């Protein structure tokens, strides 16, 4: 609950 | 009710009203019979006692009121678990079992009446003046905190008493309308229409629909505002803007009919947050044969 | 003290109070850049206001308040009607109207003392800041040497002096009217010529100047918390005029009325 | 030697102070009932709010004030002993004020418990029982300090008041805190109910009867300097009463979803405890016994027995509203508040008035009240005040009670309930009205006690005291 | 006869004389009411009213409504027939505490659950003479405007709970955002709907 | 003229999402350097592992301060003004304020970064929460009608009945990713953030100033006591 | 002054003082634990190799 709460606004999409 | 609870409130009943018989017969034990003049000697401040005795009217008031408590409590339930020995009530007087009395002696006697009334159609009773007088009585306490004490409504609620009828004001629909409830629905056209829409088309409903002229000073476009009646306007409503009374939508072009006002101030809310009226199905908290008779004194309050 | 939370109140309060110095007409500029230890506000100046604020003006006010206490202890303290109640004394020597200030006026200061640890916790655990007066909102910002608050007052205490500093249009002049406005109460004694002592026997003048100042001073501490305003301006050389005419014409209106008797022995 | 008569005469003061305060608030709210543009849409000054405030200052801040201010006196009196304590009889008279400022400040705020008689909130009913149980303290002391070999009757009414307002607000504001002023009840329904009217009809009856019971035991023969009228009745009253005025409380709920059984228990509980009350009005009236003539001269002892004949009236109307028959009529009308004001204004606030008009020219040393004419006039206020308002409010309550249950022969019902409000608006003014009055009459013993503790000089004052 | 003058004599045995007998009304009638299943047991169907519902019950407690309308319908038949089936005591068992009231200034609320529309509540809770002429009702146009916090939402559920009322930690969970952007008024409204509910 | 904002300390979830917005959308400018993580976590119940993983993007350790790499120098002659240190934001300015500023940026193409302020006229900052609350303007929307204080509701619907005006914060549709609510919310629980990092003791003062009230009431009755008494 | 009560002198002295001492230990709990290792302190160490 807190660490979706606390999820960082930035994303990056990686290979693999 | 355990055996120990209704022996409890039986054994420290009996035991209050014994001992202040008790109470009451002792001290009246030694009483000096005639009235004395004599103080009781001890004094406080000066406020001395006299020895008077026990007034008789007192006495027999106290001990014809706890002859009386051994009356209600063995007639009546009260003492404990105790049923009651009252002729009639099989089980004593209880609070349910006296309204079932009520109303089984109200069902053969007003109940009756209610049937007659209820076999004929709501016309036939509606020209009948005794279902007239009362329907205005059920209409009075069920039906005028919406719909005024005159039948003629207020701000959000329809004046059934004016000819118009959304919902529809042949005699099954003045049934069906107070018997199944109705929820009507305005989509909320705020913003599938545009902000400055809803101000356009809201004066083309006041403008040449309803006949009236936009408040001096104001500015729309009547033929934008048709132009967005023919589309997103037209289904549900009229053609002409005059209504399709099975989905509750009022005439458009008579601002006597709007239950949600009519300046275009009070047009754009309908069409911009919009209106959801429902109408209480009023089968539940009256029944089906009460709500026959509300059928039919809205069929003479207008109709006739 | 002020100025060591170096917060943006304390470093442009004291640049302000310490270029009052630069008033001065000759020694001023020298005077105000000795002071500060620098060429303008700079730790420097927080580094010395923090030695003289946590020794040197700590020892003073403790040598002081032991002076106070002792010249206070050596002339007997005054009392709420005035009453010399030295001059009436038992066959002990003991003062009729005296009590022994141990326990009596101990376990009463105990009990004062307690009400103000009261009011005291209350705003240190529930409104420490006090609406932004015991400790100011621009303050909790770092101090910048670069940018000034809009609006720079000084600490609630010091706001009457300021606003009477800020009612004189001539720098100079504002700050010996403000300095003045301290020394003023130093003089105070030999201001009054009244023959009695408690504002309850003296003269309607008197009373009427007493309410007077007292307005005047809580004016000039509202008004001096504010940036300056029309209605704030005028009425803060008013009470300037009245808080200074307080004290000149005392020699004069404590003489002009008429005193009450004063009782040979406390009321209550 | 002397009485403490510092707080016998600080609660008389206040008592008058806050009897002028809950009965023009009460004016207010009945004001508001009539006119509801009266609320002036604030959300601190409405009805609902307000009302609360005005049934628990009238009862706890004027009535209380005035208990005290008569058994601290009293007690004294007939005990010939100082109060117990200075030290808690001066709190008990702070912690009160306290109590009442904590009303004034929270009820409006909408700080309320929902408990007719107990809607001050949890950390307020808890300085309320820690200033009683100091009060208990203070007269229970100086019953045990006595210099007298027995106690006065009217000794154990207010020993039986405290201790019994005691018991019940320890009872029923058996809560649970959700914060500060904030709190819920740990009975749920008819528990609930059973014990909130448990409570309600002892705030009066020991609270309005008991106490005020033992301020006519003295008063009555004091002012009128006669002899009691019997020493047995009065045993008798008292026993009874206090052994029947806890069990009366289910009248209350004569018809609600409480268990029946409980419902008749306290149907004949109230019906036998009209008895012993109208012993105490026959002993009250009878005190007077030789000493009728003395109505024509002094208005103090015509506040005392006008107070005895409406707490006659007040004590048979509310049996005959025990009886479920009647109470079916009259359960939710204005009828039961006819009969709140004829025991309040007919009999609570007389025998207060009576007695605080003799009380304040003995605790302040001067002999007489600043005017008598004030005082007749005062009397006459209040009993055309208190006829009107009893009037109004019985035509009004009856009117609702016959609407309500009007049916038609057809079965319908015959009224509508707007009907029922637009019938009572009448009744709603007489009653504003008769307020009025008894409002007036206030505000001229207000005058009356200002002018009268002015010109009391400190000497007066310190040798009424000097015990005897 | 004369024994009495013994209590007169001793302060303790006076105190306690009526200590026991004002103790003995008072323990016949209250706790026999517990351990009693009628009073305690609910109506079949009932369920502890929302976190919304318990927000709205208490802003009807804050208005002192108690004082002008009841909750509690009588059965006799012209007050049923006004008001619907009568109250019974299943209805109130997790109600700390009791509205049932003791004066009619307006009518029984005990059945309003679903016998009007919520935009009568609303428009009759904000101007009562609007849609009532003679409607003596206070105006409330103030629950409009102040919205919920739910602050106390999840402290008062859980005393709740603890005084016995079936909720669950979903609910105590949930309750905050339940509440979350609703006025007051439409606290109050729901709270007002769910009234009765249980019994047609 | 500020908005109101009632902010709840106690709210550990809306304290949660408030830090998370500073350390996403503010800490790229923004430092909070008088505040520790370690400290942050604590106070917001946040597990050490969670707070290293989610909020400390600089590589600090979990009591390290929140330092970010923009130095004041530097970002005073990037943006025209240091972006102040944010610990005591919401002392130096209130949450009223911060409430009105966040939501009060609108396109202004006269200023250097095409943005402008209501409650901050001329800020050289950014509108960096405008992916979030979409395109605001100064321009022409429905605002609830006032005639003295008169305010109108729908008495029906309870919404506020409304008439046009053009000087009026409007964001442009489908331009953010949160509506006017969620934008509101998530500016909110970063100004609980920001007043829980301005006064992180304020709870546990009320408690300890609670329980020194009643100790000092009981030594008041004491003290009263022996004074009262001891002056006969 | 007319007949002291002693003992209620006494015991309210000795009341006062005890609850006077109570909280000047109070008091003193933020100065003693103030100097307890703080936050600053209690940075700790990670390995080294
Ligand atoms: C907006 O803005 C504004 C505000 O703000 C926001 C305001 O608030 C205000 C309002 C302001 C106020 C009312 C506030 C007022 C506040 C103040 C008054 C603050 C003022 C404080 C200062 C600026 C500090 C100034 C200090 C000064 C000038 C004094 C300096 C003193 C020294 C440096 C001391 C010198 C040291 C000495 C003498 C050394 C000791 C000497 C020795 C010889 C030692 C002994 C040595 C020996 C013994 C050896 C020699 C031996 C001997 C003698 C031989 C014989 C031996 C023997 C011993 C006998 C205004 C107007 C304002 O607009
Ligand atoms: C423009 O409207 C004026 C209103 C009055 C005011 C505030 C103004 C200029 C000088 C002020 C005086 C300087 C002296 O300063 C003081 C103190 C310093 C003394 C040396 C002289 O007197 C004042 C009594 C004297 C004084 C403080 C009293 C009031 C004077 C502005
Ligand atoms: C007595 C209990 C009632 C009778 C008989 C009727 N009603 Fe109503 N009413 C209300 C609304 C909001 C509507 C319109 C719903 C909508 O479309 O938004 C109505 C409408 C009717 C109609 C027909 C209307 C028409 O013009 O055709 C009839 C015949 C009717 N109602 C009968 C509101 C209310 C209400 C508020 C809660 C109550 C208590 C009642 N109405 C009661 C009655
Ligand atoms: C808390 C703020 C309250 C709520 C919620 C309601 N009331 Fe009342 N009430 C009062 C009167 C004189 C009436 C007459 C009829 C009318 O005004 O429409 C009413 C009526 C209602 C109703 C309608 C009930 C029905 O069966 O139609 C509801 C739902 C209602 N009120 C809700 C009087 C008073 C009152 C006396 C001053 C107060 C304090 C309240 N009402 C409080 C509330
Ligand atoms: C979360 C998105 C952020 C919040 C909340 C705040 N900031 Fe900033 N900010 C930036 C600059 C260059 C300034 C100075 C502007 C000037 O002085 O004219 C600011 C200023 C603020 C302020 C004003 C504080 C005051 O005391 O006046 C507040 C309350 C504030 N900021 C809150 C720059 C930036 C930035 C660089 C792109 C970012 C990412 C943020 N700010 C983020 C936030
Ligand atoms: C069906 C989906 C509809 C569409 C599309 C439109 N209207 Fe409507 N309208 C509809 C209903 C069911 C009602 C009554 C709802 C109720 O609660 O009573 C209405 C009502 C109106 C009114 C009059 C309001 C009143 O008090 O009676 C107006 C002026 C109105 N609606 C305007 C309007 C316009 C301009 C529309 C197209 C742009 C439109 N409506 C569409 C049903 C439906
Ligand atoms: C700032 C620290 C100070 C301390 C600790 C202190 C201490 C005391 C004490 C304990 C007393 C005796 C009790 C009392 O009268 O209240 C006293 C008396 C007095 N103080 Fe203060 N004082 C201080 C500041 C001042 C100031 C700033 C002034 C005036 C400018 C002042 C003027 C007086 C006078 C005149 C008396 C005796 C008056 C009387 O007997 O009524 N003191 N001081
Ligand atoms: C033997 C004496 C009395 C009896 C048997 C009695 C009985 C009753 C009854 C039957 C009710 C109706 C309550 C209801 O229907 O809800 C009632 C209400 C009430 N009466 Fe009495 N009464 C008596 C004396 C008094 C006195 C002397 C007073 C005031 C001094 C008083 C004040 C009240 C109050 C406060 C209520 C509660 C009002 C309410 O329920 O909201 N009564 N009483
Ligand atoms: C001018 C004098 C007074 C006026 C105008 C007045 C007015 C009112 C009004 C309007 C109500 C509520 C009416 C209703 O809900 O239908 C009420 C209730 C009440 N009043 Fe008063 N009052 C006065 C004096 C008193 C006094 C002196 C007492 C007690 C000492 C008292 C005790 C009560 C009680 C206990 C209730 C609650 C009745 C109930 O809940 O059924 N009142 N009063
Ligand atoms: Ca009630
Ligand atoms: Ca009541
Ligand atoms: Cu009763």
């Amino acid at each position: 609950a807190i660490a979706k709460r606390l999820e960082p606004v930035g994303k990056v999409c990686v290979q693999g | 009710m355990t055996t120990f609870w209704s022996l409890y409130i039986t054994a420290l009943t009996v035991g209050t009203l014994i001992a202040l018989l008790w109470l009451v017969f002792a001290t009246r034990k030694g009483e000096a019979k005639g009235t004395t003049e004599k103080t009781m000697g001890h004094s406080y401040d000066g406020i001395e006692e006299y020895d008077n005795p026990l007034p008789k009217w007192w006495f027999m008031l106290y001990i014809g009121t706890i002859v009386f408590s051994v009356g209600y409590l063995v007639l009546y339930p009260g003492l404990g678990n105790w049923k009651g020995v009252l002729p009639g009530y099989e089980g004593g007087w209880t609070q349910d079992k006296q309204w079932e009395r009520e109303m089984n002696i109200a069902q053969e006697k007003y109940g009756p009446i209610f049937a007659k009334y209820a076999a004929m159609p709501i016309e036939e009773v509606a020209k009948d003046e005794h279902a007239m007088k009362m329907g205005s009585r059920m209409f009075a306490t069920y039906c005028s905190i919406c719909h005024g004490s005159d039948a003629k409504g207020a701000l959000g609620f329809p004046n059934l008493a004016d000819n118009e009828w959304r919902w529809g004001g042949d005699p099954q629909s003045i049934e069906t309308t107070i018997l199944g409830g109705r929820h009507a629905i305005m989509a909320a056209w705020g913003d599938i229409l545009g902000e400055d829409g809803v101000k356009n088309v809201a004066a083309y409903v006041r403008t040449e629909l309803a006949g009236l002229k936009l408040p001096e000073g104001t500015k729309a476009d009547v033929e934008a505002g048709k132009q967005i009646f023919s589309v997103n306007c037209v289904a549900c409503h009229g053609p002409e803007g005059k209504g399709t009374a099975l989905v509750g939508a009022p005439n458009l072009t008579n601002p006597g009919a709007f239950i949600y006002g009519s300046s275009y101030a009070q047009l754009q809310q309908t069409i911009r947050h919009g209106r959801q009226g429902q109408m209480p199905a009023q089968e539940p908290y009256l029944g089906k044969e009460k709500v026959h008779i509300l059928a039919a004194y809205i069929y003479n309050l207008s109709h006739n | 003290g002020y100025l060591l939370p170096w917060g943006q109140m304390s470093y442009w309060g004291a640049q302000v109070i310490i270029s009052l110095f630069g008033a001065i007409p000759v020694v001023g500029e020298d005077l105000a850049q000795w002071i500060r230890g620098d060429f303008l506000i700079s730790g420097i100046t927080l580094n010395r206001f923090f030695a003289l604020h946590v020794i040197a003006l700590p020892i003073v006010l403790l040598g002081l308040v032991v002076l106070h206490i002792l010249a206070l202890h050596e002339v007997g303290s005054n009392n709420p009607d005035g009453v010399d109640i030295k001059k009436k004394k038992d066959e002990n020597g003991v003062p009729l109207d005296g009590i022994a200030f141990h326990p009596y006026y101990t376990v009463k200061d105990i009990v004062g003392v307690v009400v103000f640890l009261f009011i005291f916790c209350t705003v240190i655990f529930f409104f420490p800041e006090m609406g932004g007066y015991f400790l100011e909102k621009p303050n909790f910002e770092m101090a910048n040497q670069f940018k000034t608050p809009e609006h720079i007052a000084p600490v609630w205490y010091f706001t009457p002096f300021y606003a009477i500093l800020r009612a004189v249009p001539d720098k100079l002049m504002g700050v010996v009217a403000m300095g003045a406005a301290i020394a003023v109460l130093f003089v105070l004694p030999w201001l009054d010529r009244s023959p009695v002592r408690s504002i309850r026997y003296k003269g309607w003048l008197s009373k009427l100047w007493l309410v007077i100042f007292a307005v005047s001073f809580v004016i000039l501490g509202y008004y001096g918390a504010q940036a300056p305003s029309p209605l704030g301006t005028t009425l803060s050389r008013v009470c300037t005029v009245l808080y200074f005419a307080f004290f000149i014409l005392m020699p004069f209106y404590t003489r002009m009325e008429k005193t009450k008797p004063v009782p040979e022995r406390v009321t209550g | 030697p002397a009485y403490n008569y510092k707080v016998v005469r600080q609660f008389a003061i206040m008592t008058v102070v806050w009897g002028v305060i809950g009965m023009g608030l009460g004016v207010l709210i009945a004001s508001q009932l009539v006119w509801p543009q009266m609320n002036f849409d604030l959300p601190w000054t409405s009805f609902g709010r307000l009302r609360p405030l005005h049934t628990n200052l009238v009862i706890f801040a004027f009535g209380g004030c005035a208990l005290f201010a008569t058994s601290y006196y009293t007690v004294q009196r007939t005990c010939q002993v100082r109060l117990f304590s200075d030290t808690l009889a001066a709190f008990t008279f702070w912690g009160w004020q306290a109590v009442a400022v904590i009303l004034l400040v929270s009820l409006p705020l909408g700080n309320t418990t929902t408990k007719e008689y107990a809607e001050i909130e949890f950390t307020g009913a808890i300085w309320l029982a820690i200033v009683w149980v100091a009060y208990a303290v203070v007269f229970f002391g100086t019953l045990i300090k006595r210099k007298v070999k027995h106690i006065y009757v009217g000794n154990w009414f207010f020993g039986s008041f405290i201790l019994t307002t005691a018991m019940l607000h320890i009872v029923n504001h058996m809560s649970l805190p959700v914060s500060w002023f904030k709190s819920y009840s740990m009975y749920s329904g008819a528990t609930d109910a059973m014990v909130q009217w448990w409570y309600g009809h002892n705030a009066v009856g020991f609270f309005l009867t008991t106490g005020f019971l033992g301020m006519m035991y003295y008063f009555v023969p004091k002012q009128a300097g006669r002899p009691v009228y019997s020493y047995r009745l009065s045993i008798v009253h008292f026993w009874a009463l206090i052994t029947l005025y806890i069990w009366a409380g289910p009248h209350h709920l004569h018809y609600t979803a409480l268990p029946d059984w409980a419902q008749s228990l306290g149907m004949v509980m109230s019906l036998i405890l009209l008895a012993p009350s109208w012993g105490g009005m026959i002993n009250g009236m009878m005190t007077l016994s030789g000493a009728w003539h003395k109505l024509r001269d002094d208005p103090i002892l015509r506040f005392l027995v006008v107070s005895l004949a409406f707490y006659g009236m007040s004590t048979f109307e509310g049996p005959m509203m025990a009886i479920k028959t009647v109470n079916a009529l009259s359960h939710y009308t204005d009828w039961t508040i006819g009969h709140v004001h004829a025991g309040a204004l007919g009999w609570v606030a007389m025998i207060t008035i009576g007695s605080l008009y003799h009380l304040i020219p003995k605790v302040y040393g001067v002999e007489k009240m600043h005017s008598v004419g004030l005082i007749n006039a005062h009397f006459w206020l209040a009993t055309i005040g208190t006829v009107l308002y009893i009037a109004s409010l019985w035509v009004n309550g009856i009117t609702q009670g016959l609407m309500w249950r009007a049916v038609n022969e057809d079965g319908t019902l015959t009224y509508s309930f707007v009907e029922s409000l637009v019938a009572s608006h009448p009744g709603f003014i007489v009653r504003l009205v008769g307020g009025g009055f008894f409002l007036t009459g206030m505000l001229l013993m207000s005058y009356n006690t200002w002018r009268t503790v002015r010109q009391a000089r400190p000497e007066g004052i310190l040798a009424a005291a000097r015990m005897a | 006869m004369k024994n009495h003058e013994i209590l007169e004599k001793n302060v303790g045995l006076l105190a306690i004389f009526m200590v026991i007998a004002v103790s003995i009304g008072g323990l016949t009638q209250i706790v026999p009411l517990f351990f009693q299943d009628v009073t305690n047991t609910p109506v079949e169907g009932m369920k502890p009213r929302t976190a919304l519902e318990l927000e709205g019950r208490d802003i009807y407690i804050r208005e002192g409504c108690v004082g002008c309308h009841s909750q509690m319908v009588r059965p006799f038949r012209a007050e049923t027939e006004r008001y619907g089936h009568y109250s019974v005591a299943g209805e109130s068992v997790w109600d700390h505490p009791f509205l049932w009231g003791s004066k009619r200034t307006g009518p029984d609320l005990a059945r309003v659950g679903g016998r009007y529309s919520d935009d009568w509540h609303r428009a009759h809770l904000y101007n009562p003479r609007n849609v009532v002429p003679e409607s003596k009702m206070p105006a409330y146009p103030w629950l409009v405007e102040n919205k919920l916090d739910g602050k106390d939402t999840a402290t008062k559920m859980e005393v709740l709970r603890k005084l016995g009322v079936p909720y669950t930690d979903e609910d105590i969970a949930g309750a905050r955002e339940a509440v979350k952007g609703k006025t007051e008024m439409d606290a109050l409204v729901a709270f007002l709907q769910g009234l009765g509910t249980s019994i047609k | 003229q500020l908005d109101h904002v009632d902010i709840d300390l106690t709210d550990k979830a809306a304290m949660q999402d408030g830090a998370r917005t500073f350390a996403n959308y503010c800490m790229g400018c923004h430092s909070a350097k008088f505040q520790r993580y370690e400290r942050v976590a604590t106070d917001l119940g946040i597990p050490a592992d969670l707070m290293m993983e989610k909020l400390v993007f600089t590589g600090a350790k979990i009591g390290d301060h929140m330092d970010i790499g923009m130095k004041p120098a530097d970002a005073k002659t990037w943006f025209g003004a240091a972006p102040p240190d944010l610990t005591l934001v919401a002392r130096v300015r209130g949450t009223d304020w911060l409430y009105s500023y966040l939501r009060s940026f609108y396109e202004d193409p006269k200023r250097p970064w095409g943005v402008n302020n209501v409650i901050f006229p001329n800020v050289g900052m950014p509108n960096v929460l405008a992916p979030l609350q979409g395109r605001q303007v100064i321009g022409c929307k429905q605002v609830q009608v006032v005639e003295d204080g008169k305010k109108q509701f729908d008495p029906l619907t309870g919404t506020p009945l409304t008439h046009e005006a053009c000087d009026q914060l409007t964001v442009v549709p489908k331009t953010g990713e949160l509506n006017e609510a969620q934008f509101d919310e998530k500016v909110k629980n970063l100004v609980t953030f920001l007043a829980y990092s301005a006064n992180p003791n304020k709870l546990a003062s009320e408690r300890i100033g609670t329980y020194v009230l009643l100790y000092l009431a009981f030594f008041f009755v004491f003290a009263y006591l022996l004074k009262r008494e001891y002056w006969k | 002054n007319d007949g002291v009560n002693a003992g209620r002198r006494r015991f309210l002295v000795a009341a006062t003082s005890v609850v006077g001492a109570a909280g000047a230990v109070g008091a003193a709990v933020p100065f003693v634990g103030s100097w307890f290792p703080s936050a600053k302190a209690k940075a700790a160490g990670a390995p080294v190799q």
